[PDB]
RNA sequence: AGCGGGGUGGAGCAGCCUGGUAGCUCGUCGGGCUCAUAACCCGAAGAUCGUCGGUUCAAAUCCGGCCCCCGCUACCA
RNA sequence: AUGCCCCGAAACCCCCGGGCUACACGCGCGCUACAAUGGGCGGGACAAUGGGUGCCGACCCCGAAAGGGGGAGGUAAUCCCCUAAACCCGCCCUCAGUUCGGAUCGCGGGCUGCAACUCGCCCGCGUGAAGCUGGAAUCCCUAGUACCCGCGCGUCAUCAUCGCGC
């Protein structure tokens, strides 16, 4: 019942170089990592590593909806902007390889009301 | 010799069809993969399925168990780079169905966007929904 | 309590005597035609048949007891 | 371009993230089909208009494909895009929701870009929805015209079921 990503445990994924990890992700993530990180993602990664070291005991909030979830981010809680607010996301091991924005929906679910005037030919 | 019904891997096959088309009744085997397995097994793809012998059926099922080990390219299987073991696998029947169900369940557990779309029964791959994809009854004004 | 009658889409009848769709008018929803509304034309939803059995290859109704309803009469505590 | 009225430390000027892409439903214009006046596999034929230096790229090598690494010539009647499809020949299927149809979904591989989840395009294997010719109504067209078949340019870093042309 333990977690394995390609036959590797979480600890094995922890002790992997960034280039080595990219060979296990899908094509899109591998290309994105091969081209390097944007400066904003660099700042976010610095904050995450600082929090892991035992410092920065504050909520982590970000605008970087296109950041790829990495194995070293497992166990934290991140607040991703959805357009008007930061929603909390609890990172689980099975989230490796996905963008952050996948967990912060931007639109509200639709519940339809009664059709109005002009909705049909006879109602105009 | 001729048998009007032949059972392969738990599926009954027509005996009057060509082998390449007879094998497509198995869920998880298309026309191309069937031709590949027929050529690997050293059988004429155009032979009637009703002339098979027991050893040939055994060979075909063995090939279907582990196709990669028998010379089929790694890019022709229907589940390469498995999520758990990391190997290249080919699945048929029930195992295929439960693998797909497990993938969708994994998507749903983490509350990903595609998981919500699967739950609500809405298009997943970015289609527009204002005009088409209508399945219901007209509402009156 | 006795006698007679029938229960058929949301409404009103065919449908049983002569067995082969559950059919006919109104109604609800949608579309046509017109610059537009009314009139007019078209399509769809809606009664698995109100329970069992006998008949029949085939009916509900042909018949039978049950479900309740309707009408007339009897009925002096 | 411009009169009047308004805002004039915001209704002006920048940056980040969202939306214009939502979805019980009504409608317009189209594409793909409902198969033999066909589907698949191998082989054989014949164009025109246009465009190219922030670009078109022959030719060689690697890869199953999408693609990748070098790179002649071209500021162009000189080099390149550029050996079209419908059509013809041979074999399989024989009236069936099928060897018809290819919507929907799973896994994997790529390109453009500062960025691909919301929300891009391409490739391999798998899966296999409605649809068996369409009521009342209603549209276009008189000759190289209508029908059928592909191609070029515009938009354009990437993206054509569109517009204008051949
Ligand atoms: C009237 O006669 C009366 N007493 C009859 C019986 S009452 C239950
Ligand atoms: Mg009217
Ligand atoms: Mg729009
Ligand atoms: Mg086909
Ligand atoms: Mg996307
Ligand atoms: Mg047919």
């Amino acid at each position: 019942k333990e977690f394995r990503y390609r036959g590797y445990t979480l600890e094995q994924l922890m002790n992997m170089s960034l280039e080595e990890l990219a060979k296990l992700l899908p094509a899109r993530q591998r290309r994105s990592l091969k081209r390097g990180l944007t400066p904003e993602q660099k700042k976010l990664l610095r904050k995450i590593r600082l929090a892991k070291k035992g410092k920065y005991n504050k909520p982590i909030r970000t605008h970087c909806r296109d950041m790829i979830v990495l194995p070293e981010m497992v166990g934290l809680t991140i607040y991703v902007h959805n357009g008007k607010e930061f929603v909390p996301v609890e990172i689980k091991p099975e989230m490796i390889g996905h963008y952050l924005g996948e967990f912060a929906p931007t639109r509200k679910r639709v519940q339809h009301g009664a059709p109005g005037i002009g909705a049909t030919r006879s109602s105009m | 010799d001729f048998r009007h019904i032949v059972r392969v891997a738990g599926v009954d096959l027509d005996g009057n069809k060509q082998l390449r088309w007879a094998l497509t009744a198995i869920k998880g085997v298309g026309i191309n993969f069937a031709t590949m397995v027929c050529r690997v097994a050293g059988l004429d793809p155009f032979m009637k399925a009703g002339y098979l012998t027991d050893e040939q059926v055994k060979k075909i099922e063995e090939i279907l168990q582990d196709p990669v080990a028998h010379g089929i390219p790694r890019w022709a299987v229907n589940r390469p780079k498995d999520y758990e073991t990391g190997r290249d696998l080919h699945l048929i029947t029930a195992k295929l169905d439960m693998a797909i169900r497990e993938d969708i369940m994994r998507l749903r557990r983490i509350r990903a966007y595609r998981g919500i779309r699967h739950e609500l029964g809405l298009p997943v791959r970015g289609q527009r929904t204002r005009s088409n994809f209508r399945r219901g009854q007209t509402v009156g004004v």
